Order: C-alpha cells, then structure tokens, then sequence
C-alpha cells in the first residue's frame, strides 16, 4: 500500500462504469466496461445453479423409484428410469463444459482460435447427442402412455388415430433435433468460432407440442371419467379432482412454462424457462403414468 | 427467435 | 471488421498470459492477466453448483420424507424435517450473495468501498444466523438419537455419561459458531473490507467431532449387537452387516470426508469437502435415527 | 488453518 488515490475520497464515484483496456484479434486497442464483463459473468453463475439442481434432483428421483416400486419390468417404469439416467449424464458433460476454455472470459473477450483445442469439440458432439437421446425417450414414454390410455373396451375409432398424431409428432421431433445436432456439428468441426441456429428454435416448439398433445388427452380423459360415472349409479370422486388438475398427474405446469417460455421475447428470462420446464416434464412423467393406466369406470 | 446459442454452447 | 491482427496467424500465440489494464483504489495502474481473472471467475462457478445440488436434494427430501412416513410426531422426525427446511433457506440466501456485489469482478479488483451499500451486509448477517440454526438443529437430533439408543434395559453406567459428553460437544459447537458469528457481523459493520475468520476452523472441527463420535457410538452398537447374540441360542445376521456399515446407517461416509477435509492443505479442494460432508451428514440423519432406536436382541 | 473467508464471504 503505497498510496492511495484521490477517488477513495469520492462519495459519488461510481465503479462499473470505469474502462478495461485489453488486446482482441481486432488488435490492441479493444475496451469494455465493468457491468458488461459481470453481465457475462452472472449468466454462467445462473447456468450452473439450475444443471446442479437439475443433476441434484434426478440422482434422488432415481433411487427413490428404486426403492419404492411395487410392479418393476413394465416397459414404462424402464424408459422413465434411464431418461432420469440421461439427465444426469447431460448435466455431467455441462458441468465439465462450463469450466472449460469455450466458456472462458478470454475467449469471449479475445476471440483468439488458438485457445480451442480438440477435445473441446468432442465434448460439444457428445453433449448434442445426449440431448437426442433424451428427447427421443421422451417421446417413447408419452406414446407409451398414449397407447395404453385408449386401449381396451374403449371406442377404436378415437384410440387408433391418437397414437398415429402422438407418434408422428414423436418421430418429428426426433427427426428435427438429430437433422439440427449434425449440422451444427458440421458447422462448428469447419470453424470454431461459427453458430448455426434456425433449428433449435422449432425442435423445442414441437417437444412443447407434444406435451401439449399429451396434457390435452389427459384431461379428455378425465372429463370423460366424470361423465361416465354419472350416467351410471356409481359414486363420483370426493377430491380427486383437485390432485389430478393440480398436482401434475396431469402435464399442465410443464405446458402453461412451455408457452410461456417461447411466446415471451428473450429479455424476460427465455432461457431460464425451458431449462426448467424439460427438469418438469421428465419429473412429471413418473406422476402422468400413474393416471394414464388407472381404470376409468370399473372402480 | 427466441433462444439462441453461443459458438460453442451445446443444445440443452 | 475494420481489420485483422498480425497475431491472428500465429499458430502459438497464447491468450491468457496477456495483459489487463485497469483503475483500483492504488490508482489508474493496477494490471492482471485473463488467468488470474478466469480462476476468480471459476471459484464462484464451482461453488455455485454445490449449493444448486444442495437445494435440490433437500428439497425433493423434504417431500418424500413427508410422504413416505409411518410414525409421525416423533421429536426426531420434526428435527430432522426442519434441518432439510433450513438447508434449503441457506441455499437461497447464498444464491442471493452470489449474484450481489460482494462477489463481483468490479469488488474483487477494484477494492471500492463506494459499491457496498446496506442490505449486503444484512444478508450476510441473516445467512450467518441461519447456518447456527442449522448447527443447532444437527447437534439437538445428534443428542436424541444418542438419547434413545443407550436409555433402557442396557447398563446405565455407559449410557448416563455418553449422553453427557455429546450435550458438551453439541453446546459446545453451538456457542463457538455464535460467537464466530457475532463478532464477524460487528467486524463487517464496521468495516466493508475487513475479515475476521479465526473461529470458522475450530467450529467445523467441532461439528466433525461430534459426528465421528456418533459414528463410534454406533459402531460401538453393532459390535454389542453381534456380541450378545452368540452368547444366547438367537440366530445371527446374515447379510445386514454389510448395508449398517457400507452404508450410511453409521455416519462413516460423512466422517471420512471431515477428516480428510481439513487435515489436508487447502490446494486440495478442502473447501469443496466441508461442503459435501455437511450435505451428506444431513441427509444421512434419516438412515442413522432408524438404526439408532433398533431392537438390540428382542428382535 | 485450512479455510480461508472472503471478506464478505457468510459461513456455509
Ligand atoms: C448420485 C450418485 C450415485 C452419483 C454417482 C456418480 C458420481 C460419482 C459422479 C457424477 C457426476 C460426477 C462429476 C461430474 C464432473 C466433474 C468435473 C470434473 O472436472 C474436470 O476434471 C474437468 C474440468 C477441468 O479440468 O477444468 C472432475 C470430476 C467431476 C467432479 C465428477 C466426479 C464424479 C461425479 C460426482
Ligand atoms: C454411463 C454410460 C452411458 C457410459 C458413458 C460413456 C461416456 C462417459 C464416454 C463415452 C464416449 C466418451 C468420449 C469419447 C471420445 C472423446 C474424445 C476425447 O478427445 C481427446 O482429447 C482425447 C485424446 C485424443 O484423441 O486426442 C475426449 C473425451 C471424449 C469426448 C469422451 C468423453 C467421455 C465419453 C462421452
Ligand atoms: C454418468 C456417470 C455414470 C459417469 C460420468 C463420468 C463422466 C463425468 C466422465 C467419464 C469420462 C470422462 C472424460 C474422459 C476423458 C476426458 C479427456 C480429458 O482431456 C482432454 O480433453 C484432452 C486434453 C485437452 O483438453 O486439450 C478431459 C476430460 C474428459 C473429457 C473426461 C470428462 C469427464 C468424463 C466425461
Ligand atoms: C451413451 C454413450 C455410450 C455415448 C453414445 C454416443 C457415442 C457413441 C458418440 C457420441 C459422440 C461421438 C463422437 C463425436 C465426434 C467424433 C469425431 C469424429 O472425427 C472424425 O470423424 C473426423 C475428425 C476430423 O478430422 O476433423 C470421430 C468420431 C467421434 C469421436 C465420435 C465417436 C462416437 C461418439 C463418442
Ligand atoms: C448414437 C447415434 C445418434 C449415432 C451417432 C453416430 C455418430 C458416430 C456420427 C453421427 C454424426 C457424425 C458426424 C457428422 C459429421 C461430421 C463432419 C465430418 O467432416 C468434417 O468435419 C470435415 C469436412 C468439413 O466439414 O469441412 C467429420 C465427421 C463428423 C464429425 C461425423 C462423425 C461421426 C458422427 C458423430
Ligand atoms: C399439434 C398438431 C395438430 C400439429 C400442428 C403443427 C405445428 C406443431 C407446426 C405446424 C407449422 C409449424 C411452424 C412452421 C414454421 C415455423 C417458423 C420457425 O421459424 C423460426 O423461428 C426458425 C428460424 C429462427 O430461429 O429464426 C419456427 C417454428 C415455426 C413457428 C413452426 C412451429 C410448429 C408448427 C406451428
Ligand atoms: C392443445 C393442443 C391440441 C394444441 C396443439 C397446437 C399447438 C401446439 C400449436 C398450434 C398453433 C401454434 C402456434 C402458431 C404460431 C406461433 C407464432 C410463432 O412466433 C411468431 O410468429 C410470433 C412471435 C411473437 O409473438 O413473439 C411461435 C410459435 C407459435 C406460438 C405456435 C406454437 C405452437 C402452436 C400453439
Ligand atoms: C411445479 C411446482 C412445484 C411449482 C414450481 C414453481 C415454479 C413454476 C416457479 C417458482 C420460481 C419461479 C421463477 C422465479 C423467477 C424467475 C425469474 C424471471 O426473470 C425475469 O423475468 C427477469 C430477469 C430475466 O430476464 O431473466 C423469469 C421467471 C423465473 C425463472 C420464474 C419461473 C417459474 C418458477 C421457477
Ligand atoms: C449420503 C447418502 C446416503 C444420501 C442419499 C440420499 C438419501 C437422503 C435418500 C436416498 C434413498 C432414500 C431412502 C429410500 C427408501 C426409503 C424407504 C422408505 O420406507 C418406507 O416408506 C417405510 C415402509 C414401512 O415402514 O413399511 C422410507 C424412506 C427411505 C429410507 C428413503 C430415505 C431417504 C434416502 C436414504
Ligand atoms: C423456522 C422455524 C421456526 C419454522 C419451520 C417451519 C414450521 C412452521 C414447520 C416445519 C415442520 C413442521 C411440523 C412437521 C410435522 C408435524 C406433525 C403433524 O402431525 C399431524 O398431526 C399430522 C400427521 C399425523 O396424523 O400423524 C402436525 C404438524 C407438525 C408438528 C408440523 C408443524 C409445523 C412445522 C414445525
Ligand atoms: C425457504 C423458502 C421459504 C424460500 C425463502 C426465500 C427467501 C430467502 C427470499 C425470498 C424473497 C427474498 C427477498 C426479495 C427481495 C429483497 C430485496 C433486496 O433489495 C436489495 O437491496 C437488492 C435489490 C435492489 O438493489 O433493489 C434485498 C433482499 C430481499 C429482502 C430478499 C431476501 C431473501 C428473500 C426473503
Ligand atoms: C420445496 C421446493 C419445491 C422449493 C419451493 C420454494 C421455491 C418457490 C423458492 C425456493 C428458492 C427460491 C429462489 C431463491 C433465489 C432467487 C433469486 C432471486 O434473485 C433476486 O431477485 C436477487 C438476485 C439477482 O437476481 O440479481 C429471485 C427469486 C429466486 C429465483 C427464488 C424464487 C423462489 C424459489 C425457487
Ligand atoms: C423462511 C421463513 C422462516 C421466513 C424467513 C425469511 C427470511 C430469510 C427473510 C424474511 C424477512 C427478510 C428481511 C426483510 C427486510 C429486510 C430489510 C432489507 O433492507 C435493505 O437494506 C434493503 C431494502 C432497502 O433498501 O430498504 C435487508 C434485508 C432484510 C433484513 C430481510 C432479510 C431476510 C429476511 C429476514
Ligand atoms: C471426547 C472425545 C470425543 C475427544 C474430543 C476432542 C475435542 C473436543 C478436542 C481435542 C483437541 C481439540 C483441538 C486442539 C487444538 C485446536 C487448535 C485451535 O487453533 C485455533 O484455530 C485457535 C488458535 C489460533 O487462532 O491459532 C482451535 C481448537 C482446536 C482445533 C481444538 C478443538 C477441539 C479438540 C478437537
Ligand atoms: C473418539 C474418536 C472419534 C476421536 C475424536 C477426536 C478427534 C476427531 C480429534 C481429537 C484431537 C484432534 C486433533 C488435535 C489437534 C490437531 C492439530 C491441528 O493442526 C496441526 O498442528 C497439524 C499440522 C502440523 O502441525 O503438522 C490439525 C487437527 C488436529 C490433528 C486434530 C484432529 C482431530 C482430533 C484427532
Ligand atoms: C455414497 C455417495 C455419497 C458416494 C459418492 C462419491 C463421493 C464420495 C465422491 C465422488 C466425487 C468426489 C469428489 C471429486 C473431486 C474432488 C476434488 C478434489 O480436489 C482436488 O484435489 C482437485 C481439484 C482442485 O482442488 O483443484 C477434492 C475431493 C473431491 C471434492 C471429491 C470428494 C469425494 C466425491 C464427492
Ligand atoms: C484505455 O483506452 C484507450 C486505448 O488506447 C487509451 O486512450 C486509454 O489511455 C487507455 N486507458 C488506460 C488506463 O490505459
Ligand atoms: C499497440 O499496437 C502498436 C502497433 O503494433 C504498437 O506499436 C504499440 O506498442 C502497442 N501499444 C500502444 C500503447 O500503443
Ligand atoms: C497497460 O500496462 C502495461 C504495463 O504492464 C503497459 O505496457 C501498457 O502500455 C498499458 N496499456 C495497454 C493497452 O496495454
Ligand atoms: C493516470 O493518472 C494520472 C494522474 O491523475 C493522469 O494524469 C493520467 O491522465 C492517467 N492516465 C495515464 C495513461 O497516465
């Protein structure tokens, strides 16, 4: 401690409006203020909070359903269990991603190529293909559950052509996210420092169509269990309603984030909403597949 | 449109 | 793009080891280099997945501990289910530390006092009262259990002291961290940029105490339960001493971690073991209160 | 000793 300056003094001097000098590819001569640099800063600190409650979450929910299930080997009861599986191993490769040259102050700043190695691009392959084989789980559960709703002594006419809209709707989904993960793939293998976009932004808009789809057939259901009771003598639900709108055995929190997460401009927290909604909607899945194979008027 | 990614941000 | 470098095309320039220029309170003089800058900024990633993980377990622990419980108003169960309460409130309140202006890059480098307003200083007291609440909470569950496991038809000479040393040690890591607390808040109140930490190191090897001698107490347990056994005709265990020891039915794991916590240097992550330890030791609470009041030979 | 505290780093 030599001396200090004069602005220790200053009641109204405001640091973060003060000047960073530093070199960039465009030279020595490149600036930035302190709130742009913490505005870089606090958006890695709040994508790392939700991956850690994400990977937090689904390690619990894994054993938990290890523990306290009565009929294993069913099909669904397998594909939501390696989709919890799935969500650890994404938030795993994040975790090693976000400390990671690609997410550096220094690259952001000073678009310097020869800061990324290779390895930091096979990270990137292999978290794109998780992220389609997470979806594509997904999408094998819903229509799993689709096609056990429907089926029995049920009419066939509404019952066959559900599964046909919920296994199309699957199959695009799939189809668009992996067409989306091998371009971009390509794009970035050609040059680091290039961003191929257009179809990450229609992939989460049919995943949120299928939900939607899925959260629509559910209350179907459920208001056809209220009107096939009565037409009967047999007593209605007491309360039942109540959990099955609200609590999620039926998908409508992760639907009512689903539209509101694209529908809002980005300046409102758009990434912070899908993010959630995904940890939603695989932790739903568990709760929707208990009412979907429920017996619709025979108790 | 409404997400957008960072060059070396993968799909999430 | 008006231009590029020269050093564009070379193959190995080093970004990393170049130069910030910046103003601090010793002037408009103060330089770093982008590494020292980005192992500032990945100390505060790495500790805010912790906490994210942490909020996530204690979250999805309270539910399904509320869920899937057979004797409820026991002491024991409202103690251990306000620990994962408080957890919880502790995690929030450091993630409203982490984005607030005592842990900035404009702070760090910049050591301007004129950033620091009121009402970070009152999180900071609020979230030093909550992790006292939450000392208070582990040490009054640690001495039920110890209350229950020695009370009965066992000797009384062993059992009426035990209870006496884990009163001491639990009273005794109370008061150390409330006067740790209180006097860090008066230090901070006084100054922004001053610390107090001499009674931080000596409260955690406090707590670590009282759980290894938790965990001695009921290994102590497990070695008289397969002592008497044999002398009587009464058939033995099979297999349950592998999951009592293995797992966190004695408090083993946590121990393990708490002493490799601090008697290593602290280049070797000891802050990221205090951290996982006092996670563990609180959701391993529920498994040590089963075993803890457990038939010792009537079953 | 072992842990060190910012200085307005709480206790966790
Ligand atoms: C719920 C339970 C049963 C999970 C069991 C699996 C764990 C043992 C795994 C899951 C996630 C893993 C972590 C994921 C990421 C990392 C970061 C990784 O960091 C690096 O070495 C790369 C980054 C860098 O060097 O800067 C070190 C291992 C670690 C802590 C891993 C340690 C092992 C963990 C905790
Ligand atoms: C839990 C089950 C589903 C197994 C999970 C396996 C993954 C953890 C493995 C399988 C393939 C591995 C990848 C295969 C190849 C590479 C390239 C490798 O590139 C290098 O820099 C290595 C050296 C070189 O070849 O130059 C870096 C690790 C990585 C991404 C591996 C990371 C770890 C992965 C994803
Ligand atoms: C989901 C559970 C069951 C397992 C999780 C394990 C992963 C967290 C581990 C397993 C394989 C590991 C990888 C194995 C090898 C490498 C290469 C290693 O070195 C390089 O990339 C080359 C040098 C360079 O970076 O230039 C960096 C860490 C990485 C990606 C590791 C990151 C952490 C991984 C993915
Ligand atoms: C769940 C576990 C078992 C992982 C399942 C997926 C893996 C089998 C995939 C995912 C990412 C793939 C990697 C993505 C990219 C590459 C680079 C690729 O490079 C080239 O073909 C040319 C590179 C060049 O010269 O530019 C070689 C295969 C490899 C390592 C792939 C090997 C297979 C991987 C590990
Ligand atoms: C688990 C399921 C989804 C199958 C995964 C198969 C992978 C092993 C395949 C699928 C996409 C493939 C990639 C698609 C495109 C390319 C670009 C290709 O061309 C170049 O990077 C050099 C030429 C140029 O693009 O200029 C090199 C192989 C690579 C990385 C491929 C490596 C092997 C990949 C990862
Ligand atoms: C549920 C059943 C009845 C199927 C209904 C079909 C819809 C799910 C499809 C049909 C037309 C689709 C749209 C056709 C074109 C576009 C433009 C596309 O433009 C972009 O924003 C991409 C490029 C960019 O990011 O700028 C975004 C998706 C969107 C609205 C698509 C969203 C999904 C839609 C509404
Ligand atoms: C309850 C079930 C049966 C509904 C299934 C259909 C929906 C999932 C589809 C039908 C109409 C679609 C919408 C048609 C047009 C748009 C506008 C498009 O963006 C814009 O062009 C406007 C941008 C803005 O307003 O900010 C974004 C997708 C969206 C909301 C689509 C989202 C998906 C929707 C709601
Ligand atoms: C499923 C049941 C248990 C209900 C769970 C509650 C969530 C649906 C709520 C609780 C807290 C909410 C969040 C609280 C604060 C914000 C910040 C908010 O940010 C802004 O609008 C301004 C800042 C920005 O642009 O990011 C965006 C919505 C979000 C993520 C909220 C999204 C909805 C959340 C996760
Ligand atoms: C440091 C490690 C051990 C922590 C890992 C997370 C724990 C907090 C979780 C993981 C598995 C959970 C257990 C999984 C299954 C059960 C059985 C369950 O049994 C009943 O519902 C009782 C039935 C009856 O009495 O008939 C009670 C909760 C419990 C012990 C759970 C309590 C919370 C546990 C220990
Ligand atoms: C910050 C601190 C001071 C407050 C923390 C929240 C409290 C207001 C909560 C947390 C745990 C709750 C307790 C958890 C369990 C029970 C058992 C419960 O037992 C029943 O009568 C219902 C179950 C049964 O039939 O056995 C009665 C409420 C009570 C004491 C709860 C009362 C309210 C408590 C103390
Ligand atoms: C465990 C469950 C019950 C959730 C507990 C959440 C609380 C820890 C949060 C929720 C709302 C928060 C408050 C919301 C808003 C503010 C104003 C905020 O004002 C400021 O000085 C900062 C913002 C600004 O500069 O205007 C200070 C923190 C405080 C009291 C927050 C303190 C922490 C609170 C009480
Ligand atoms: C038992 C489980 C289901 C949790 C239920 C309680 C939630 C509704 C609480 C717990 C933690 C809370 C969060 C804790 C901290 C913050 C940061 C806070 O940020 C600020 O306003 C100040 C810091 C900043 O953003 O700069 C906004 C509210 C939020 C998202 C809180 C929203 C409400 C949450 C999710
Ligand atoms: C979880 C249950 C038991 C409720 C307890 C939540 C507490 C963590 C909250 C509730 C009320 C909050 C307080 C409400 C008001 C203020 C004043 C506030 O004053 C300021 O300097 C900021 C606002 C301003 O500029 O006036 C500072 C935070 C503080 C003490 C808050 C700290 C956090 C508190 C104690
Ligand atoms: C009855 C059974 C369970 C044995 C329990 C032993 C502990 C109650 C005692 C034994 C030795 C004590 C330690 C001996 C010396 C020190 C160093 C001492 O150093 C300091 O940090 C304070 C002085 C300084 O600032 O240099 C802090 C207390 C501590 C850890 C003591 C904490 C309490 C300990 C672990
Ligand atoms: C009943 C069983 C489980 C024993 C319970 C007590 C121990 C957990 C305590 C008692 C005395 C304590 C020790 C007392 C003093 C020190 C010295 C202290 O600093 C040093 O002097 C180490 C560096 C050096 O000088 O080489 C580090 C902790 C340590 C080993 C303590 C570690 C924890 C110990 C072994
Ligand atoms: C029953 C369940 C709880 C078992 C799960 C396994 C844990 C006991 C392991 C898995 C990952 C481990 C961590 C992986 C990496 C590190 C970093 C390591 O720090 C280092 O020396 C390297 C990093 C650095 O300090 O730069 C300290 C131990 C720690 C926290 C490990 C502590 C023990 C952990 C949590
Ligand atoms: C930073 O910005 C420009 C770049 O040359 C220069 O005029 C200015 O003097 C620099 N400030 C400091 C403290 O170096
Ligand atoms: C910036 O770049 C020029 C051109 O190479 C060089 O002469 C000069 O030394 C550098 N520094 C300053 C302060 O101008
Ligand atoms: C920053 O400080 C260094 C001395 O370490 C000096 O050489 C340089 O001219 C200053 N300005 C810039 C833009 O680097
Ligand atoms: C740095 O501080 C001195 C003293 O106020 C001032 O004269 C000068 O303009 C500042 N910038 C440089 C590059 O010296």
């Amino acid at each position: 401690a030599p001396s200090l300056s004069n602005l220790f003094y200053d009641p109204t001097y405001n640091p973060g409006q003060s000047t960073i000098n530093y070199t960039s590819i465009y030279g020595n001569g490149s600036t930035i203020t302190f709130d742009e640099l913490q505005g870089l800063v606090n958006s890695t600190v709040t994508q790392a909070i939700m991956f850690g409650v994400r990977c937090g979450a689904a390690a619990l929910t894994l054993i938990v359903m290890w523990m306290t299930s009565r009929s294993r080997k069913t099909p669904i009861f397998i594909i939501n269990q390696v989709s919890l599986f799935l969500i650890i191993l994404h938030s795993a490769l994040y975790f090693k991603y976000l400390l990671s040259n690609y997410s550096s102050v220094t690259y952001a700043l000073t678009g310097f190529p020869q800061f990324i190695s290779r390895g930091d691009v096979h990270v990137y392959g292999a978290t794109n293909i998780i992220q389609v084989l997470l979806v594509a789980s997904i999408e094998t559960s819903l229509v799993f559950q689709i096609k056990v709703i429907f089926t029995g002594d049920n009419f066939k006419r509404i019952g066959l052509m559900l599964t046909s809209i919920s296994f199309t709707l699957g199959i695009a989904t799939v189809t668009m996210y992996f067409v989306s993960a091998v371009k971009g793939m390509i794009v970035t293998y050609n040059d680091v420092s290039a961003t191929q976009d257009k179809y990450f932004n229609a992939s989460t808009i049919l995943l949120a169509s299928s939900i939607n789809f899925m959260s629509f057939v559910l209350v179907v259901k459920l208001i056809l269990a209220i009107r096939s009771r009565r037409f009967l003598g047999l007593k209605q639900f007491d309360s039942f309603h109540i959990l099955l709108i609200m609590s999620c055995q039926s998908l409508l929190v992760p639907s009512i984030i689903f539209i509101l997460a694209y529908s809002l401009k980005p300046n409102q927290g758009t990434d912070v909403l899908t993010t959630v909604a995904t940890l939603l909607a695989v932790l739903s899945l568990p709760l929707s597949s208990m009412w979907a194979t429920a017996a619709n008027n025979a108790s | 449109h409404a997400l957008q990614l960072k060059p070396g941000q993968p799909l999430y």
